[PDB]
């Protein structure tokens, strides 16, 4: 079972360096061509570059061309990526792809699971957890709403629970957005019955690893 | 570059639906295509190569065809496994390789109208010196959804930003969140913050509101 | 050709 | 030059623990005041030298 694994992803500021590398198991390296493949905020992929099976040639995606350098080391199995003089714009979650090794097609048959490249001057910054409020504004008929707005944190992700995994039924967890600040802000939600806003308790439980937060936001409903 | 869009963004089916979707380049890429399936979470997996050749151990209901600035990928009759998005890939010869965009296959389902919230900025916000207005919509199918901010009814643009989840796992619909970020200051200039909500599923928009200060 | 056969 | 220190929030409906990196004491009660602030909290603060913890109370 062929298997690829990434590392060296992380946040950098613009214009730093970084080097990515991929080992490979249970594959005869040294037969195929390697690339780079990665795959952006938006979801969209881009090919990075290719290398010949014995390094002899590589090509390079116009928007690298220049910053980044594709190697390998056969004896050890491994392909690397050293990416310089970084941009916002590549961000994104890398993968090492195998050619499947068909001379006419350059597809990709084996994929790592990616390594995730972060590119910002944002500082670390443990999130502001503010109460969505239920009230007679957050009640559609029998059924009222009511949440956590996790603002302003640096970099993803926050993991975000209700009543410390006891409330699972009707939640939403939104994916983050990345504000003009460059720092990321999301809402969790849930829904519940009206008649439970004045004996249920609702706590919104934060975790946010990279600056070590762990905090709780009661949830209190408002009068209006 | 050679540039790859895909037709629909979005295509809605049934099990045991056919589906066909669309990739189209900037210019001739022969039959040097590929597509790809990709789940959340997964790294993509191939399908097809040569625009019509099948890859090792992907089920028979998979087809493509199409050359020069043209291919299709056709399921024939949908299973479970794959409601997900469907990229295309060129490999022309002296060509860098490039992607479409992505075709998201959903589950469709009835209609369903949102119901609608709306939460006032936190007292303990208003403290730090900001508002944040949010409006959500909850369990509604399709996703195609309208939401318009007004301020003492004044129409307010470029001041939000949206989220959308997921297709439920469950019940097939989304859920959408609308934030509307103001200054303090700006937020104390005002009294009635709204969310107009137009969707499928509602006769006429539905507004909620409230009034700064009366929660 | 960036698309040639880069296999051995 | 740098040690890690501890914050516990004791609010009325925030309660947790974060941390930052800092040269002094009062250098990381300035960071987290502005934490604490960021997230509504008005309390009052002291300090446990032994585990270089500060705690905010509501």
């Amino acid at each position: 079972q062929v298997q690829l694994v990434e590392s060296g992803g992380g946040v950098v500021q613009p214009g730093r360096s970084l080097r990515l590398s991929c080992a490979a198991s249970r594959l005869t390296f040294r037969n195929f061509g390697m690339h780079w493949v990665r795959q952006t905020p938006g979801k969209g992929l881009e090919w990075v570059a290719v290398i010949w099976h014995d390094g002899s040639n590589k090509f390079y995606a116009d928007s690298v061309e220049g910053r980044f350098t594709i190697s390998r080391d056969n004896s050890k199995n491994t392909l690397y990526l050293q990416m310089n003089s970084l941009r916002d714009e590549d961000t994104a979650i890398y993968y090492c792809a195998k050619d499947w090794g068909g001379a006419s097609d350059r597809v990709f048959d084996y994929w790592g699971r990616g390594t995730l490249v972060i590119v910002s001057s944002a500082s670390t910054k443990g999130p502001s957890v503010f109460p969505l409020a239920p009230s007679s504004k957050s009640t559609s008929g029998g059924t009222a709403a009511l949440g956590c707005l996790v603002k302003d944190y640096f970099p993803e992700p926050v993991t975000v629970s209700w009543n410390s995994g006891a409330l699972t039924s009707g939640v939403h967890t939104f994916p983050a957005v990345l504000q003009s600040s460059g720092l990321y802000s999301l809402s969790s939600v849930v829904t519940v019955p009206s008649s439970s806003l004045g004996t249920q308790t609702y706590i919104c439980n934060v975790n946010h690893k990279p600056s070590n937060t762990k905090v709780d936001k009661k949830v209190e409903p408002k009068s209006c | 570059d050679i540039q790859m869009t895909q037709s629909p963004s979005t295509l809605s089916a049934s099990v045991g639906d056919r589906v066909t979707i669309t990739c189209r380049a900037s210019q001739s890429v022969s039959t040097s295509l590929a597509w790809y399936q990709q789940k959340p979470g997964k790294a993509p997996n191939l399908l097809i190569y040569q625009a019509s050749t099948l890859y090792r151990g992907v089920p028979s209901r998979f087809s493509g065809s199409g050359s020069g600035t043209e291919f299709t990928l056709t399921i024939g009759s949908l299973q479970p496994d794959d409601f997900a998005t469907y990229y295309c890939q060129h490999y022309n010869s002296y060509s860098r390789i490039t992607f479409g965009q992505g075709t998201r296959l959903e589950i469709k389902r009835t209609v369903a109208a949102p119901s609608v919230f709306i939460f006032p900025p936190s007292d303990e916000q208003l403290k730090s010196g900001t508002a944040s207005v949010v409006c959500l919509l909850n369990n509604f199918y399709p996703r195609e959804a309208k939401v318009q901010w007004k301020v003492d009814n004044a129409l307010q643009s470029g001041n939000s930003q949206e989220s959308v989840t997921e297709q439920d796992s469950k019940d097939s619909t989304y859920s959408l969140s609308s934030t509307l970020t103001l200054s303090k200051a700006d937020y104390e200039k005002h009294k009635v913050y709204a969310c107009e909500v137009t969707h499928q599923g509602l006769s006429s928009p539905v507004t909620k509101s409230f009034n700064r200060g009366e929660c | 050709n960036p698309n040639a056969n880069p296999n051995a | 030059a740098v040690t890690t220190y501890k914050l516990v929030i004791n609010g009325k409906t925030l309660k947790g623990e974060t941390t930052t990196k800092a040269v002094d004491a009062e250098t990381a009660e300035k960071a987290f005041k502005q934490y604490a602030n960021d997230n509504g909290v008005d309390g009052v603060w002291t300090y446990d030298d032994a585990t270089k913890t500060f705690t905010v109370t509501e």
